[PDB]
RNA sequence: UACAGUGAAACUGCGAAGGCUCAUUAAAUCAGUUAUCGUUUAUUUGAUAGUUCCAUGGUAUAACUGUGGUAAUUCUAGAGCUAAUACAUGCUAAUCUCGACCCUUUGGAAGAGAUGUAUUUAUUAGAUCAAUGUCUUCGGACUCUUUGAUGAAAUAACUUUUCGAAUCGCAUGGCCUUGUGCUGGCGAUGGUUCAUUCAAAUUUCUGCCCUAUCAACUUUCGAUGGUAGGAUAGUGGCCUACCAUGGUUUCAACGGGUAACGGGGAAUAAGGGUUCGAUUCCGGAGAGGGAGCCUGAGAAACGG
């Protein structure tokens, strides 16, 4: 009909086909170093808290360099830390162990239906399939 | 009236159950004021921030053109004999646009006199009404929204397109 | 042409070029026809989008029910339902429409409470 | 609840800016405070960024224009004296607010679409661009949608682009808020999906409207200069 | 207080005669000044005193535009008037130059001047002044410089008032008192005199007829004067010329011709300017013309010469006899100066009017067979009843085309002048070929034919009214003549005449066929009818925007054809117009 | 010894500029979108004011004083003055063109036409020619050819008619009219109109329930349309006279629901919680209850 404006259709989602299998997988056959921290810094509350997530020492990562980009101490707005932080912690003490979450491999989402198997490049015709085979 | 909107009365599809709506400012259905005859009177309505509008009830000095040269002077304002948009305007006689009233015209007949020196190219159903003084005349601008009467003389077609009528 | 009241006469005959793809019948530039509503000359302005689509019904005077069945690919059930619409027109005195005769109309002025178009252009 | 042209990040505050009256639209306009504070950052907060438009540095439109939510919106050549940073902001390709530098010979000069030519009063030529510059005087063949360049000194149109056929074309519109390159096609009609159509680098084509389009340039030759990357 | 001075103005005349008289006695006598001005002049007056009479003249007008029915005119008001149009004279003239208390009261003078003679014009055949003499003597003292001061196209207080002085019968005794018509007549003759002066001309033509009616010798001797204006004049009346009104300039010829006709040489200058209506432009009335030509003549059977006139009116004789319009109005004209311009041409004109003009009956079908059998050697009103029965008419169609073939052999027998009239021959006949005629294109054909006398063989082919084999003919013909920019667009323009795209009969693709490559042929020729080609395609390209787009569609596919062989043989050119017709072509593409 | 710093009570400029409870509205709520030359628009922003006849305009009234009434309120009765950016009356240079004449370059004197804005009435300005060429007569009649252009608000009046600076600042500054004689360079606010922004209301289109034991509906708040009047910010059957018998639907009219405390992309997404999980609004009102008025760029006012 007619053109209309849509954020949510050229937006960067990008998350809804990460999945930490597949991107474990791609930093094992990477074939370019990773950034891991000093031994000691990454634990968290002596110990009380895990070692730390790697979902969250990026998100820790992000927060720090916003921090050093902009200048600003964050807050404690408590409508948004009694969902999340609380649920940030009670996930972390049930799924990560030593550092490293184990709740990928309990919980339902298709790794192929997804993340694998492409869909505009679907190659729904023979001759498709055999020029982009060669 | 009351309100201006197609919610109260049914579109044309005839729906039902209505129950829309309390009403609003912007359907400000004014009450008609309707100008009669006597000495000039009225009403500065306020509405939309500083939007004065003049409702005329009593103005008589009646602005008309001469149509076939343009000139608008000043006269007087006699009565209606035709106005059938209500059939009660012409037994009460009200004045409002689009109402041909009857109008001595002696200031058009100085003007006349005045360019012209003879007394009375034209037609004989404006001759015997020129003899006569009380002439047949036209209001178009609106009294309820301008304020004024303004309208324009008639002259040969559209007397007899009036007369033909009644 | 003078059946009803009030000084029936042009409004300041006078003509104009509507245009814009829209060609006015000559007739309609000088004619005897009071010309009050149309898009060529008129009083209204034509302005807004532009509908096509055949009538049904032309009973009443100046009244044109414009029928416009219109396609869309719908994946619901995966199948078509056929479309149907209707809205009055005003007239202009270029072809007088029967049942059939396509027209395109215009966005313009309301007139009555259900129309916003008149007519331009017949096939 | 904040807009996606401004590139305002989620970690903001609670509360976006709504922009004042202005030259602008409100869909097509960044403020001052959005500029400053936290697009190139040279303000931290609102204290500071009042504290430096009531020390008047600014001269976006060659003016100082001393407001927070002023709404200088696209191609209002921003101006700051502090080691003359001018800058005139336009589009990028994904419909935010990109700035790209310029420097006092670009600075002296901008472009405004025209959106009417009327005769309004005392026979007077008229035309009006999207920052309503009502200008005096120009030739009579100003066109629908044609383009005009502004002195920024003066007022007068010293220069004028006409919107016509083969004309580098800019898109504020649509589902492509920002793309150049214009040459596949002409596809005219009378109200609706009517434009020019744009090219891409495997030259695709595209769908837009048409007052949602104005003229930059020529294919080959702007003037008004556009970043790379 | 202005609007309500506008007030004051407009409703004081509800008052009477007496009451305005008594008012206005009363407004005069605040800056009168009567007992100091109203017998000579002003003995003294102050910047405040001429401020009064500045406005009791912005008053006087005023109640001139109000009461324009009577003004309650008085003379005490007309001297008191006049005492003020004489104190701003003074106080102006020999006030020394500060300019500015001089431009208050010069401005004064005039405004005062327009509050006088608004008397005038609103009061004209009511006032009958008879004490007119001492105003006028203060008039000649005032506009005695106003020989060209008063004199452009918008210059409008002496001009005004002495027309409203001269446009009446008895109002002209301040023109026979001393001079009017000096002045006007000075301003009509300027050498660079303005749009104004065809005014000054008709106030002048409006007062001569009252200095012939007046009863005075001294209005005899304005007559007079208007005859040698009128004479001295007469290129002031073709400089201002420029506007539509001629028939005013026929009907001041017209009265002066019944005036008097003077000497040679004023009959040579009103035969050209009335003759200058026919042989300057077409953009005459048709009244005006029928009046300037029979004026022309009736100048001409006044005081005409043998040869020259006799050339004037023979022009115009052969332009308006072959014109022939107004339902022999202009028809009329044109033969009475065909009998009036005196010469044995000018009889055979005569005759040649008479024998054929008698009034829609077989008498131009009897003077087609007489004039074949009597073909005189003055021929000029002769080939213009020639061509104009050759043309668009009813009645003697093949009589004109024997008339035609006999002009042929006579152009043969007389062989260079009568093949220089073929010339004329052929510049017409491709104008009345490129038209809608039938038995006229004909008849051209006809005469193409005669004058080709295989081409006459192929002409006489073609013309056979079948026109499949015919046409078919014409094409095998033309492609064996292939196998001439004007004569090639004859042939191709008598096709598309015969073929002119008329929906009434098949085969009309073939016919284009054989337009076309007759366009087609002539268009290998690439060096002379290059100019024939391209307006060939460019008049394609016109019938394919000219509301017809199925036949001159294919016809411009086969002009390219020809265009493309030369380019192909070719293996510079102006080629801005080719891109201009791919770009007409692509804007007709999407559209 | 006509004003002088704190300073109890008043007006002004501004402020409160956005929140409870109850019955359950199905693209009519709501969203995106076209338009408004159909329209109201404070504010922002851009432009944009020439009609003067024989040294600066009058009282009414607060605060202030004084006498009192009442059980008594931001309840009141007489009497007295006093000034206003309060009422309301009146003071204000000669400047724009066509240029008879020229004396040649420093070129402009004579005559003539002049000069705003707002409210509503009418005629109206809004078919020509120039070349690169048909004939070249090495001259021209030239728009049918090749293109190119002004181009298919000036006048005659109404009206209890608005104003042409009583704002402030930076700057002693110029010229001898023998003194504030002429002041004169500059900036913001003024101020009519138009545009723009924002906002408001109407307007075409687009958007997941079952639906025929809901098949006929609509003239029983006019049903559908014209013409005209009213009034509206205006168009508009939005109300009124007269006139036509309209208009929709089986291609689903109109009509009936819940998990319409749930839904409509309304939207934050959160790197694994696979419909839990962020946000706009349930519908519309009400300030004891209906009724009637007023205020304002915006109100049928949360506070008249």
């Amino acid at each position: 009909f007619e053109d209309r404006f849509d954020a949510r259709e050229h937006k960067d989602r990008s998350n809804k086909s990460r999945m930490q299998a597949m991107e474990e997988y791609i930093r094992e056959s990477s074939d370019q170093p990773d950034w891991s921290a000093s031994i000691g810094a990454d634990i968290v509350n002596h110990g009380r808290g895990g070692i730390k997530s790697l979902r969250d020492t990026e998100k820790e990562r992000r927060v720090t360099s916003f921090e050093e980009d902009n200048f600003t101490r964050l807050n404690i707005t408590n409508k948004a830390e009694k969902r999340k932080q609380k649920q940030r912690e009670r996930n972390a003490r049930m799924n990560v162990i030593g550092g490293e979450d184990f709740g990928i491999f309990s919980s339902k989402r298709k790794l192929e239906d997804s993340t694998s198997r492409r869909g505009a490049k679907k190659t729904r015709s023979a001759w498709d399939r055999a020029q982009r085979r060669l | 009236g009351i309100s201006r909107d197609s919610r109260h009365k049914r579109s044309a599809t005839g729906a039902k159950r209505a129950q829309f709506r309390k009403k609003r400012k912007f359907e400000l259905g004014r009450q008609p004021a309707n100008t009669k005859i006597g000495a000039k009177r009225i009403h500065s309505v306020r509405t939309r921030g500083g939007n004065k509008k003049y409702r005329a009830l009593r103005i008589e000095t009646g602005n008309f053109s001469w149509a076939s040269e343009g000139i608008s002077k000043k006269t007087r304002i006699a009565g209606v004999v035709y106005h059938p948009s209500n059939n009660e305007l012409v037994r009460t006689n009200t004045l409002t646009k689009a109402a041909i009233v009857q109008i001595d015209a002696t200031p058009f007949r100085q003007w006349f006199e005045a360019h012209y020196g003879q007394t009375l190219k034209i037609e004989s159903s404006v001759e015997s009404q020129f003899s006569a003084g009380r002439l047949y005349a036209c209001i178009s601008s609106r009294p309820g929204q301008s304020g004024r009467c303004d309208g324009y003389i008639l002259e040969g077609e559209e007397l007899a397109f009036y007369l033909r009528r009644l | 042409q003078s059946e009803r009241a009030f000084q029936k006469q042009p409004h300041i005959r006078w003509y104009k070029n509507a245009g814009l793809g829209f060609k006015t019948p000559k007739t309609a530039i000088e004619g005897s026809y009071i010309d009050k509503k149309c898009p060529f000359t008129g009083l209204v302005s034509i302005r807004g989008k532009i509908l096509t689509g055949t009538v049904v019904s032309t009973k009443m005077h100046r009244t044109i029910v414009i029928r416009r069945a219109y396609l869309h690919y719908i994946p619901k059930y995966n199948r078509y339902e056929k479309r149907h619409k209707n809205v009055p027109v005003h007239v202009s005195p270029a072809f007088r429409v029967q049942v059939g005769d396509i027209v395109t109309v215009g966005q313009c002025r309301p007139i009555s409470k259900t129309v916003r178009f008149n007519v331009v252009k017949v096939s | 609840a904040a807009p996606h042209h401004w590139l305002l990040d989620k970690l903001s505050g609670c509360y976006a800016p709504r922009p004042s009256a202005g030259p602008h639209k409100l869909r097509e306009s960044l403020p001052l405070i959005v500029f400053l504070r936290n697009r190139l950052k040279y303000a931290l907060n609102g204290r500071e960024v009042k504290a430096i438009l009531m020390q008047r540095h600014v001269k976006v439109d060659g003016k100082v224009r001393t407001d927070t939510t002023y709404p200088a919106g696209f191609m209002d050549v921003i101006t700051l004296d502090a080691t003359n940073e001018n800058f005139r902001l336009v589009y990028d390709v994904k419909g935010r607010f990109a700035v790209h530098r310029i420097t006092d010979e670009e600075a002296s000069y901008k472009l405004g679409k025209v959106k009417k030519v009327q005769l309004g009063k005392k026979g007077v030529p008229y035309v009006v661009t999207h920052d309503g510059r009502t200008i005096r005087y120009p030739d009579p063949n100003i066109k629908v949608n044609d383009t005009v360049k502004i002195d920024l000194a003066s007022g007068k149109i010293t220069d004028f682009i006409k919107f016509d056929a083969g004309k580098l074309v800019y898109v504020t519109g649509g589902r492509n808020l920002g793309r150049i390159g214009t040459i596949v096609h002409k596809e005219r009609h009378d109200g609706g999906f009517d434009l020019v159509h744009i090219k891409d680098s495997l030259d695709n084509t595209f769908v837009t409207r048409l007052n949602n389009v104005f003229v930059i340039g020529e294919q080959g030759k702007p003037y008004i200069s556009l970043p790379k990357g | 207080n202005g609007s309500q001075s506008i007030k004051a103005e407009d409703e004081k005349v509800v008052m009477p005669y007496v009451l305005r008289i008594f008012f206005g006695r009363a407004q005069v006598p605040p800056t009168s000044g009567q007992k100091r001005s109203r017998k000579i002049a002003v003995i003294s007056v102050l910047p405040n005193f001429k401020k009064p009479y500045i406005n009791d003249f912005l008053s006087l007008a005023s109640e001139r535009l109000d009461y324009n029915y009577f003004f309650g005119n008085s003379h005490q008001i007309n001297s008191s008037k006049a005492t003020l149009k004489t104190i701003r004279r003074m106080t102006g003239f020999v006030n020394i130059v500060n300019s500015t208390l001089s431009v208050l009261r010069t401005n004064f003078p005039l405004h005062t001047n327009s509050v006088l003679q608004p008397l005038i014009y609103s009061i004209a055949m009511a006032y009958y002044v008879l004490d007119t003499e001492s105003t006028e003597e203060v008039h000649l003292r005032k506009m005695a410089s106003n020989l060209r001061q008063q004199g452009l196209k918008c210059l409008s207080s002496v001009f005004e008032f002495v027309g409203n002085t001269f446009d009446w019968s008895t109002s002209m005794e301040d023109i026979y008192a001393v001079v009017v018509k000096p002045r006007i007549s000075h301003f009509s003759d300027e050498n660079l005199q303005q749009p104004s002066s065809l005014l000054r001309l008709f106030l002048y033509w409006a007062h001569n007829p009252s200095l012939y009616q007046f009863l005075y010798y001294d209005e005899f001797a304005t007559a007079t004067a208007l005859m040698d204006t009128i004479s001295n004049q007469h290129v002031k009346e073709a400089v201002i010329g420029p506007i539509i009104e001629a028939a005013d300039s026929i009907i001041r010829n017209p009265v002066n011709d019944d005036h008097y006709v003077d000497l040679v040489t004023l009959i040579c200058t009103s035969c050209l300017k009335i003759l200058p209506s026919l042989y300057v432009k077409l953009s005459d009335s048709n009244s005006i013309s029928t009046f300037l030509n029979l004026l022309v003549s009736i100048t001409e059977m006044g005081f005409i010469q043998d040869d020259h006139v006799r050339s004037r009116l023979i022009s115009s004789l052969i332009s308006i006899l072959k014109g022939k319009l107004k339902k022999l109005q202009e028809n009329d004209t044109q033969k009475i100066l065909k009998i009036l311009k005196l010469i044995v041409f000018n009889y055979n004109c005569s005759w040649s009017d008479i024998e054929e003009l008698y009034t829609t009956i077989s008498s131009l079908f009897k003077t087609f067979d007489e004039r074949n059998l009597r073909v005189s050697l003055t021929e000029l009103f002769i080939e213009l009843g020639r061509k104009v029965p050759e043309l668009e008419s009813i009645s003697k169609l093949v009589a004109d085309l024997n008339s035609y073939s006999s002009s042929r052999m006579h152009e043969y027998d007389f062989p260079d002048f009568i093949n220089e009239k073929p010339n004329l021959n052929e510049a017409s006949k491709s104008i009345s070929m490129l038209k809608d005629i039938l038995l006229p294109n004909i008849r051209i054909g006809l005469r193409d034919s005669l004058e080709e006398v295989v081409l006459s063989y192929m002409v006489k082919n073609t013309k056979y009214f079948t026109d499949f084999e015919d046409m078919a003919i014409l094409l095998y013909n033309g492609d064996e003549e292939a196998d001439r920019r004007q004569r090639a667009i004859k042939r191709l323009g008598e096709h598309a005449h015969q073929l002119k795209d008329n929906s009434i009969s098949h085969y009309l693709i073939p016919m284009i066929e054989h337009y076309v490559f007759s366009d087609d042929e002539r268009y290998r020729n690439i060096g002379n009818e290059t100019q024939i080609a391209i307006g060939g395609l460019a008049q394609h390209m016109s019938w394919n925007q000219y509301k017809a787009l199925l036949r001159r569609y294919i016809s411009m596919l086969k002009t390219k054809p020809n265009q493309m062989k030369q380019a192909v043989q070719l293996i510079t050119l102006r080629i801005v117009r080719d891109g201009a017709e791919s770009k007409l072509t692509l804007s007709k593409f999407p559209s």
